[PDB]
C-alpha cells in the first residue's frame, strides 16, 4: 500500500542518481540498494526500475 | 537503516530561510567513500553530494546560490537542507534521500505563505 508507494517512490530516486552520477561506485552502490529493495518488496514497479538502471551500470 | 525527519512540515513566510533537517545513523566515524546525500523537490535537483563531491553543473537553476548542504552537520548524521530567501515556487514537497549502508528517505512538505 502506502509502504510500496514509498519504495517505488524511492527506487525513482535511486535511478535518478545513478543517470546523473559520474562515478561507478556511486552507481553500483545506488544499484545494490535497488536489489535490496526489490528483494524485500518483490514489486513489478521496482522491477523495471531496477531493469532500466542496470543499463546505466556500464 | 531509516532515515527520519524531525519535522515533516513546514509552513515558512516569503523571503524565510529555511532549513530542513534529515537524519541517518551514524554509529561510526562518517566514511564518505560510502555515503550519498540527494535532495530535491518535484523534479528538481537540489543536493547530489556523491562520496564526498557535489557536482554544481547538476543543481537545478532555481536552486543555484540559494541551496547548499550543511556539511559540518553529517559527521553527526544531520544532511540539513539551508535555502535561502523562500518564494512561493519553492512551496511543494521536497525528498532527502540518504545512502549509506543502506538507502531510505522521507518527504517533507513545504508550504509558502504570503
Ligand atoms: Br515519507
Amino acid at each position: 500500500g502506502p509502504d510500496r508507494e514509498r519504495a517505488r517512490e524511492l527506487a525513482r530516486i535511486l535511478l535518478k542518481v545513478i543517470k546523473l552520477s559520474d562515478s561507478p561506485e556511486a552507481r553500483r552502490q545506488l544499484l545494490r540498494n535497488l536489489e535490496e529493495l526489490a528483494e524485500k518488496y518483490k514489486d513489478p514497479e521496482v522491477r523495471r526500475i531496477l531493469e532500466e538502471a542496470e543499463r546505466y551500470i556500464k | 537503516f531509516t532515515v527520519t525527519v524531525p519535522k515533516d512540515l513546514y509552513v515558512v513566510e516569503y523571503g524565510s530561510n529555511m532549513t530542513i533537517e534529515c537524519k541517518f545513523p551514524v554509529e561510526k566515524q562518517l566514511d564518505l567513500a560510502a555515503l550519498i546525500v540527494y535532495w530535491e523537490m518535484e523534479d528538481k535537483n537540489i543536493i547530489q553530494f556523491v562520496h564526498g563531491e557535489e557536482d554544481l553543473k547538476v543543481q537545478h537553476s532555481s536552486y543555484r546560490q540559494r541551496a547548499r548542504l550543511l556539511k559540518d552537520q553529517l559527521s553527526l548524521g544531520n544532511a540539513a537542507l539551508q535555502i535561502t530567501d523562500v518564494k512561493l515556487q519553492d512551496a511543494g514537497v521536497y525528498r532527502c534521500m540518504i545512502s549509506y549502508g543502506g538507502a531510505d528517505y522521507k518527504r517533507i512538505t513545504v508550504k509558502v505563505n504570503k
